[PDB]
């Protein structure tokens, strides 16, 4: 359920690279992996393929 | 918070809102079986899984 | 007994009831590599690249 | 034999990604937005043509 995710604060950067920001709830995933960290503002652009 | 998934055949895991429907047989129907999407007729199978 | 696995290509033969009955290791010997190329466990007379 | 081989190849190419995210159109359509779905479908269409 992504209702709480979308109900959290507005996001500076929300990019989905492979799936659709909106269709993430009709698809069944396999392993899911969550990685949480704090970085500077300009270093967000470095976290991309 | 980087989310990492692997949508390959969607075997089993995060499966999102899951409204289900009673199984039907011998009818050309659309099926979404655990993330596996297709259309076809469904018969009782003698294959030994 | 202890042995160590390695990255190998195998040709697996599934029987009627769904179980593996035989396999061929492609890198063991030239005949096995011919079997892998033809995707058959029997190789007829001739020269095979 | 020749005819069979030809047809077999024509089926195996349906399992080729051709640089797309997946070789199944339903997976692409159920997991990406129409703009990027267009690019993936274009690669698949070029390969299969
Ligand atoms: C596969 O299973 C069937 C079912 O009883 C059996 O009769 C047959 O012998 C099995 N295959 C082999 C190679 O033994």
């Amino acid at each position: 359920d992504y209702s709480v995710i979308y109900n959290f604060a507005p996001f500076f950067a929300f990019k989905c690279y492979g799936v659709s920001p909106t269709k993430l709830n009709d698809l069944c995933f396999t392993n899911v992996y969550a990685d949480s960290f704090v970085i500077r503002g300009n270093e967000v652009s470095q976290i991309a393929p | 918070v980087v989310l990492s998934f692997e949508l390959l055949h969607a075997p089993a895991t995060v499966c999102g809102p899951k409204k289900s429907t009673n199984l039907v047989k011998n009818k050309c129907v659309n099926f979404n079986f655990n993330g596996l999407t297709g259309t076809g007729v469904l018969t009782e199978s003698n294959k030994k899984f | 007994y202890v042995g160590y696995l390695q990255p190998r290509t195998f040709l697996l033969k599934y029987n009627e009831n769904g179980t593996i009955t035989d396999a061929v290791d492609c890198a063991l010997d030239p005949l096995s590599e011919t079997k892998c190329t033809l995707k058959s466990f029997t190789v007829e007379k001739g020269i095979y690249q | 034999n020749h005819n069979a081989q030809a047809l077999n190849t024509l089926v195996k190419q349906l399992s080729s990604k051709f640089g797309a995210i997946s070789s199944v159109l339903n997976d692409i359509l159920s997991r990406l937005d129409p703009p990027e779905a267009e690019v993936q479908i274009d690669r698949l269409i070029t390969g299969r043509l």
